């Protein structure tokens, strides 16, 4: 009861900062998005294709077994 | 106030044998030389 | 439609299959359309002492309208390992892309 009153009362003061709309314009002015994670993909359709990064490839172990 | 000693017998032995007179002893020398230079 | 993806195993034949799905499927059906095949081997070995690691991957989607065919292959060749030398390995990769009737050219 006291906590949910004091948190909202502090939010009223902290949210009421000056200007408050130029930063909306600053954030929305960069309509190019944040840069997204790179994957190897095909040129025509963009399905992922397998990678040979050393820090992942150094953990891999395979073996050979006879067939039936 | 103000030296490398070598062995007579081993030097004679290793000078006595020859590689390079044919491909067989040459290839034996190549294989040994690769592994010996490694380890 | 869950009774269509419950099937008997076959256990093992060498290759692996996965189904490939699109982002917007049809409304009253399952969205998967294509099949990706994967194969992996080590051909020129004598008694389990192998030669030429090799693998291959093909995605195929075929219907009466379009055709998608992607493929990738890798071949690894080992020249020396220690103590016979240093570790010296070359690798050859090939890939191809066919997408009909959108593009009418193929990519190598
Ligand atoms: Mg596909």
């Amino acid at each position: 009861a006291v906590k949910v009153a004091l948190g909202v009362a502090f939010a009223f003061w902290w949210t009421s900062g000056p200007g408050a709309d130029e930063e909306m314009d600053a954030k929305a002015q960069q309509e190019p998005d944040r840069r997204s994670q790179y994957t190897r993909h095909y040129a025509f359709k963009g399905r992922g294709r397998k990678e040979f990064l050393r820090s992942d490839m150094k953990n891999d172990a395979n073996e050979l077994v006879p067939t039936r | 106030s103000k030296q490398f000693i070598y062995s007579k017998r081993w030097k004679s032995i290793f000078s006595k044998i020859q590689p390079l007179q044919n491909g067989t002893t040459r290839k034996s020398y190549q294989l040994f030389r690769n592994v010996a230079k490694q380890i | 439609y869950s009774h269509r993806h419950a099937y008997a195993e076959a256990a093992d034949a060498g290759v692996t299959v996965i189904p490939s799905q699109d982002y917007y499927g049809p409304e009253h059906d399952d969205p998967l359309n294509g099949i990706v095949f994967q194969y992996e081997a080590q051909p020129f070995s004598r008694h389990g002492w192998g030669g030429v690691p090799f693998d291959l991957t093909v995605c195929c989607e075929k219907d009466k309208t379009s055709l998608c065919l992607q493929g990738e292959t890798h071949v690894s060749l080992v020249h020396s390992v220690p103590p016979f030398g240093p570790r010296h390995i070359t690798q050859v990769t090939g890939s191809w892309e066919v997408l009909r009737p959108n593009i009418k050219d193929v990519m190598y």
